[PDB]
């Protein structure tokens, strides 16, 4: 049930992984 | 894999498909990423999704939606992860903050239901999340 949470997450660190700092 | 955790996942799917089309866009990766604190740049989306799309058609299936958790599954993130949560920064998660979170991305929600996640993540059994027990989930 916690489960999705979980999920979002991945994908929400994943996005953190693929960050470019400022221009 | 178990049945449950098939369902879990595809629930987590269609939190980021808010128009139910069964794939998931950088329109779509973006609103949930801002309705969690952040800020991401269109090119940072298409990065995230080109690391996994393994057709190259610039959308994400629930395979390749699974593969995105497979390979951030293979710390500073978990503290951040977790401040979106424990919003009056006191170092509990309470079930009134889960609800504040799940609500924000969209997701109806028994009261039933948020303590029953809540108790999921619980270690101690205080009836709330603290920092570690953070860590255990998403370890
Ligand atoms: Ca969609
Ligand atoms: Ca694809
Ligand atoms: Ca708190
Ligand atoms: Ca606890
Ligand atoms: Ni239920």
């Amino acid at each position: 049930h916690m489960g999705k949470v979980y999920a979002a997450l991945m994908i929400f660190d994943f996005y953190k992984q693929n960050k470019t700092s400022r221009d | 894999l178990t049945e449950e955790q098939i369902a879990e996942f595809k629930e987590a799917f269609s939190l980021f498909d808010k128009d139910g089309d069964g794939t998931i866009t950088t329109k779509e990766l973006g609103t949930v990423m801002r309705s969690l604190g952040q800020n991401p740049t269109e090119a940072e989306l298409q990065d995230m999704i080109n690391e996994v799309d393994a057709d190259g058609n610039g959308t994400i299936d629930f395979p390749e939606f699974l593969t995105m958790m497979a390979r951030k599954m293979k710390e500073e993130e978990i503290r951040e992860a977790f401040r979106v949560f424990d919003k009056d920064g006191n170092g509990y998660i309470s079930a009134a903050e889960l609800r504040h979170v799940m609500t924000n991305l969209g997701e109806k929600l028994t009261d039933e239901e948020v303590d029953e996640m809540i108790r999921e993540a619980d270690i101690d059994g205080d009836g709330q999340v603290n920092y570690e027990e953070f860590v255990q989930m998403m370890t």
